[PDB]
């Protein structure tokens, strides 16, 4: 642990550019984690903030760091609807079939609150639709149980 | 009237008498108290929901209760938080005048009434309305200095054996218990629960049934069998009473006739209800009681009560155990008291002294001695009759009114001396005339100085009520010593004075006192010739009064202004918090080291420290904690480098080095529960159902825009906690019902394991006690742990949890504020130096107006009541002015002479302002009263010249300046006698150091300083104010 | 809910009457139990009795009944209020836009402004010409039996599935020794 | 003065050999001799 | 609907009630609107 | 109800009691727990 | 009863006091009131 | 104030006779009223 990996985890969730643009000057740690395991990038990928998601991957951030339960930033993203850093995110190389330790999948969070575009942006980048979670389900079963029939459909 | 007492001096004896009577009774009977309440009626609802998260807590419980809180009278405003160790607290602030007992009582059965509406744990928990008190006695600490028994013994047996004590003690009307009674603890471990496929549910249904009173009924209850011998009780199951019994309850019957007891499958002991605070004195092991003053008690005895009570506790304590008073507000209140009988008794001493000095008969010394008790003792009499106590306010009330009192007796006895030595009249005589001429002047003096102090009491909210106290004893003080000085002095004064021959004024004596009268009858006519020529040349002192004024004007806006000095006050305390997701042990590590520095590196200073893990401020959690530091006394602590001030400063720059952890200290408030006179308090409210996420951007876009103008705002801040890492734990609905296992099992062996459950109640030697089941810490501390617990489905079988759950962090919010019922967030802050605080709110409200729609902002708190009650002071003032005016008209009159006196007010204020200045000290209540009490003395004098100016002109015929000259002569030695005699009165609260002193310093300076400029100028300045005006008008 | 104007007095009505006595300067009191399920018992007082301890006394002795009274009526929430029969004002709200029905207008009052003004002091009551929203399931009886569920199974489900459930901590106190993590744990919550 | 008191004391044990609950037990012994409060009737037209 | 608790003052009370329905005009959604059917205190003010 | 005045004492009598501290004018407190479960607790006031 | 004993002391020399200097302010005297509250013994043995 | 000369009044079941019987009651009474209006005017129920 350092002053400035905390100083930088804040910053990177609290959306403060300049500072992450200083810490950035600085060499502070792109691997930071908190006490749960997200670095600065999970915490940009959860909280929306784009821009540092981009300084943070330039700077030789973890696009596949995972936390004590297995999410990736672009599971983060794709759950919380930064359709943007999705795609920043698989250009810069994220797993899109990344399995969490439920084998929960950025297509099932993503189908699960339903955020059409972010799914087909996963399936463009080749989401195995066919996977399944913990209980089998596919990101088509979640979508039929949730009643969203639009991506029932893009799942076709 | 004053005729009718100079020929019936026994009358006048009886009404002092009667009056010192009535004030000695008084004495024996008024509440001694540190302050008075002055905080509005509030009322703190609250509960507690074990193992719940602060949104549980909001939707379930503070939602329903907040939604329930209609038709209770007189609010002003509702606000509550709910947070993550299963708290809520909702504060409904009453206003001021309300019944504490008529709204505490509206607000407990709108609750009761909610109460069906709560959660099913909830409502076995209870809910509880409390009037608001941050005002305690004293906190009486309970530790074990032997390591004998933990903090949850202690805090048993102070619960068991010494609570109910100390509450039926004489004048306490309220105690706290700083901790829990036992509770028993069923420390549950899982694998031997799925070795005999037993779970949590399981655990309580047999607690629950093995513990339980059952009625049973009677032997020959009526209606009998007629010829039944024997009516008798049928006693059957009763509570459980020991560990012993509790472990032995059976939980399973085997096939195997073996038995599966809940000693084998948990831990069974006694323990705390929460183990959430984690509180040490001196790194041992600590409980207490906080003590508040009941109505109308008296805080020095019933804090001898306590003592008293203890002691005889003491015989009785377990090995180890000893009591500790690490606050207790009865020595400042004791301090206090013996300081102001100190300075009221020099003070006659003083006026003994100039009061021979210059009339060198001991008959006249006599009677400003008796005057003054008559009067200050009528003075408590009336204080009781309106219901005050004495009280640290009432006291220096006292000490600003001595001044004004000192005074009376000194110009009766003065005027009728000196009617002596220039008339050759016998006593009776010369005080009839005297009076004669001093009579309309006294009564009318009365009037002005109630148009001064009397719009004082009349302020808003709490400062209303601190001005309230100096209000009514300054007008009290003086009006008996009017009536003092009309009826008893010139009873006195007839009856004690020996004659003086026509022209004797003492300078034919000898030795050190001939020397005098000579000495000051030359200073007389050095002074007649030197205002003589002043009054040939007027206008060069109209421009140097204007000079005067303008520079009164300059000070006044930069002398910053408080409303109570701080004080040592022999405590302080020091915040420590860690990072989102600290543990308890790490905050206590922390602790360890703030508790170490101090027995350190301040041994000199400190007697001691109290360090709570889990509590502060802004919230709780493992997280947070408070240190509470308690000091050796103000004479064992020399010099201003062992003040509080410096060894905050001191910590509070030693802690800035450490890593991890956010750590200060700083000193208590004057009055607790108050705030920065500089301050705001600031409520921002989601106003369309925005969320939690869309609130906390408003705010932290609020808080970005007030750092871009540092040079109007500083220290602006979130009071709240910060949304922080969370388990979240989704349940498969459709493993569960496939695998035959009911989600209510699942639900409550999660919740008890993992958060404890309050099953029932047992007693425990005599006293009725919770019993809780929840997992030992091994098996609940870690996300891998989840697949450990079992739940039995249907068919018998013990399916994993994880089997049918799932898991993923989120983050949420372990704190949540509400205010007037919409989710808010409270932003503090304050003006920058040299800016007001209704500037720094008035950008405070436009930064906000430029924030996402759906967002709106409240100003509660002190900024609330300045907000309403912050633009009076002109408004009443004003008032104050014009009665002023008024009557003096009336006094002499005269629509223009009015002027002359009023054009005194300045000469007073600009040595205070100086003097303030200087010291360094503060525009506050002490200073501000003190003004007026400077201005309403040279008032005094002024109105006197005048009157005896304008006598001279109407009576005798004299000439403007002959009158004005005689005049300032006959009033020269009075004038001078009394401020002598009060500036040195003064003294020892200017000079004040140590015990309590920015308080004696707060009156002292300004008073003094005032005074200088008051005596000098106005004896020089109220002649050409005099001249100036008769001649325009 | 449901009840008729007998199931209402002698549930509710009467069980709460019978405990209304010793009330200092009671003058009447009469009673309405109608078909709609509603109650109001009005206790009427000398002129110059203090309304608020009359309150605090007709609630001392309502809160005798309450344990006696159905579920279904203590859930419904009783009140207690000190007011003058007539109306001091009717304060109205449309919609100019037409964005909004009738029903959405009403939502908006109950959920937005009456708590405010319900809270204000000088208002004894506050009637509201309408009704704030509730998640209404609407059952179909021909489809529960296609299926061989009841009403009963449906309140079960509602009650199991939306539910606000205390969880507990991630090492929460008493920790263990060299405790790392300090987090609630967030399990079900209300449906929204 | 002090009264006589008749303690009668369940086998719980038992009661789970022979299969009877104890919250039955609990009723019967409760309802039988001290009598039990069950709900209201209505008499000529009063709750009773 | 309003109904003025008792002893209070009804041009008060009013007054209360507008100064806080004032608090959440500023944030109706669009084109919701008060309007004032009913009210007993104007004349009272008139009159006086 | 059902419960011995001992019983009754301990869990009812005294908890209320030892929250019957510090009220305005209180003179004194008597108070009873018998073996029906009913409790009494009476406190008397300072005439005036 | 304990109390009413306890200030009855009290009571009688408050109220010989006030009649004292009742009867100084009336008479503009010490004399005569102590003339006169010297009857009282007479009275109160007779009472007695 | 009440409205002018109105009357209120109440007919009570002073034993138990049930609501239909007062109905009955309350029926015999209103038709009688309506035979002096000389005396009485727009007598009424207040009831459904």
């Amino acid at each position: 642990g350092s002053d400035l990996g905390k100083k930088l985890l804040e910053a990177a969730r609290a959306g403060r550019d300049d500072e992450v643009r200083i810490l950035m000057a600085n060499g502070a740690d792109v691997n930071a984690a908190d006490v749960v395991g997200w670095t600065p990038l999970h915490l940009a990928a959860y909280w929306g903030h784009l821009e540092i998601v981009e300084v943070l991957l330039k700077n030789g951030a973890d696009v596949n760091a995972y936390d004590t339960l297995g999410s990736t930033p672009l599971h983060l993203a794709a759950h919380f609807g930064h359709l943007e850093i999705v795609e920043v995110l698989l250009k810069n190389g994220a797993d899109v079939n990344a399995k969490d330790d439920n084998g929960i999948t950025p297509l099932h969070l993503a189908a699960n609150r339903g955020h059409l575009e972010i799914v087909e942006v996963l399936l463009k980048y080749g989401a195995d639709v066919n996977a399944q979670d913990k209980f089998g389900k596919t990101a088509f079963d979640i979508s039929i149980n949730n009643g969203n029939e639009d991506l029932a459909e893009i799942l076709q | 009237m004053p005729n009718f007492f100079i020929d019936r001096p026994i009358f006048a004896w009886v009404i002092a008498i009667i009056i010192m009577l009535a004030g000695g009774l008084a004495i024996l009977k008024l509440p001694v108290a540190q302050y008075p309440t002055i905080a509005p009626p509030a009322v703190t609802i609250s509960a507690s929901y074990p193992g719940a998260d602060a949104k549980t807590v909001q939707d379930t419980v503070t939602q329903v209760i907040e939604q329930n809180m209609n038709g209770i009278d007189n609010l002003m405003y509702m606000s509550s938080n709910s947070d993550s160790t299963g708290t809520v607290q909702i504060t409904l602030t009453f206003e001021s005048g309300t019944d504490a007992d008529i709204a505490q009582v509206q607000v407990q059965n709108k609750l009761q009434l909610a109460m069906p509406l709560l959660p099913q744990e909830v409502q076995q928990q209870g809910v509880s309305v409390e009037k608001s008190s941050s005002s305690f006695l004293m906190v009486v600490g309970v530790i074990n200095t032997d390591g004998t028994m933990t903090q949850e013994d202690i805090s048993d047996y102070v619960a068991a054996n010494m609570k109910d004590a100390i509450s039926r003690t004489s004048g306490v009307g309220d105690v706290q218990l700083f901790g829990s009674q036992y509770a028993m603890r069923i420390w549950m471990n899982p694998n031997e629960l799925n070795k005999f496929q037993l779970t949590p549910v399981d655990v309580i249904t047999a607690i629950k049934a093995q513990n339980a009173q059952v009625a049973a009924g009677q032997l020959g209850g009526t209606p009998p069998v007629k010829g039944q011998q024997l009516n008798a009780s049928i006693i059957a199951q009763t509570r459980l009473t020991s560990t012993e019994e509790f472990g032995k309850i059976l939980l399973k019957v085997n096939q195997d006739g073996s038995r599966v007891l809940l000693r084998d499958v948990a831990k069974i002991e006694l323990g705390g209800e929460n183990y959430d605070i984690i509180a040490e004195f001196n790194g041992q092991p600590a409980s207490g009681l906080g003590i508040k003053l009941a109505t109308g008690a008296n805080a020095l005895d019933t804090a001898a009560a306590i003592r008293a009570e203890l002691a005889k506790m003491e015989p009785f304590f377990p090995s180890g155990l000893k009591i500790v008073y690490p606050y207790d507000t009865t020595p400042f209140v004791k301090i206090s008291i013996h300081e102001v009988v100190k300075t009221l008794v020099e003070a006659i001493i003083l006026v003994f002294l100039v009061m021979y000095l210059f009339l060198q008969n001991f008959r006249a010394t006599l009677i400003p001695t008796i005057a003054v008790p008559v009067v200050l003792l009528g003075t408590f009499a009336v204080l009781a009759a309106f219901g005050f106590s004495i009280n640290t306010l009432t006291m220096f009330g006292m000490v600003l009114a001595i001044g004004l009192l000192v005074d009376d007796a000194i110009v009766v006895v003065e005027n009728v001396e000196r009617v002596m030595a220039e008339e050759g009249l016998p006593p009776k005589e010369a005080t009839r005339k005297s009076m004669g001429q001093i009579q309309g002047a006294l009564v009318g003096i009365a009037m002005v100085l109630s148009a001064v102090f009397v719009p004082m009491a009349f302020f808003g909210g709490s400062t209303g009520a601190i001005y309230r106290q100096f209000s009514i004893t300054i007008v009290s003080a003086m009006a008996l010593s009017v009536l003092v000085a009309l009826i008893l002095t010139p009873a006195l004064c007839a009856t004690m004075l020996k004659p003086i021959a026509k022209g004797d004024h003492g300078e034919g004596k000898k030795g050190f006192f001939g020397w005098f009268n000579r000495m000051f009858e030359k200073s007389t006519h050095h002074y007649t010739d030197s205002v003589g020529g002043i009054l040939r040349s007027t206008g060069r002192y109209l421009v140097l009064y204007l000079i005067i004024v303008v520079g009164m004007a300059y000070l006044f806006v930069r002398l910053p202004s408080s409303f109570l000095p701080d004080e040592d006050q022999g405590v302080f305390m020091t915040m420590v918090q860690l990072p989102a997701g600290a543990t308890q042990e790490r905050t206590q590590k922390v602790l360890n080291e703030v508790t170490h520095y101090y027995l350190t590196k301040e041994k000199n200073n400190v007697e001691s420290v109290f360090a709570n893990n889990g509590f502060g401020f802004a919230g709780r959690g493992q997280n947070t904690g408070i240190a509470f530091v308690s000091l050796k006394d103000w004479a064992d602590r020399p010099g201003e480098e062992n003040k509080v001030e410096a060894i905050t400063m001191r910590a509070t720059r030693a802690f800035s080095q450490i890593k991890d952890a956010m750590v200060f200290a700083f000193n208590l408030p004057a009055i607790v529960e108050l705030g920065t006179a500089t301050g705001f308090d600031f409520e921002l409210i989601d106003q369309a159902g925005l969320g939690h996420e869309k609130l906390t951007q408003a705010r932290n876009q609020l808080l970005a825009e007030a750092a871009k103008h540092p040079d109007m705002l500083t220290s602006v801040r979130p009071n709240g906690l910060e949304d922080t890492p969370q388990f979240k734990i989704d349940i498969d609905q459709e493993k569960a019902q496939a695998l035959g296992v009911s989600i209510n099992d699942i639900n409550t062996t999660l919740g008890a394991a993992w958060g404890g459950s309050y099953v029932n109640d047992f007693i425990d030697r005599g006293r009725v006690k919770k019993v809780y089941v929840m997992s030992e810490a091994k098996y609940r501390m870690l996300p891998d742990d989840i697949g450990d617990w079992y739940v039995r489905a249907a068919d018998g079988q013990m399916v994993p949890f994880s089997a049918f759950s799932s898991s993923r962090w989120e983050y949420g919010s372990p704190r949540l504020e509400r205010y007037n019922g919409l989710p808010s967030m409270e932003i503090l802050g304050q003006a920058a130096p040299g800016k007001s605080t209704g500037e720094a709110m008035e950008l405070m409200e436009q930064l906000a107006s430029k924030l996402p729609t759906g967002v709106g902002y409240d100003w509660t708190g002190m900024s609330y009541q300045e907000r309403l009650s912050g633009n009076q002071a002109p408004s009443l003032y004003a008032i104050s002015l014009i009665v002023v005016f008024l009557c003096l008209a009336a006094l002499y009159e005269s629509w223009s002479i009015p002027f002359s006196v009023m054009l005194v007010v300045p000469l007073g204020v600009i040595g205070a302002l100086l003097a303030a200045t200087f010291r360094g000290l503060t525009n506050d209540v002490y200073f501000q009263v003190g003004l007026l009490t400077t201005i309403g003395l040279s008032a005094k004098n002024a109105i006197l010249i005048v009157e005896f100016a304008k006598d001279l002109m109407d009576k005798e015929g004299k000439g403007l300046i002959e009158a004005t000259l005689d005049a300032v002569r006959m009033r020269l030695r009075p004038i001078l006698m009394t401020s002598l005699a009060f500036i040195l009165g003064v003294m020892p609260l200017v000079i004040s150091t140590g015990a309590g002193s920015g308080a004696q310093n707060a009156v002292g300076t300004g008073v003094m300083g005032g005074m200088v400029t008051a005596t000098v100028l106005a004896i020089f300045f109220v002649p050409v104010f005099f001249v100036v005006v008769r001649r325009r008008f």
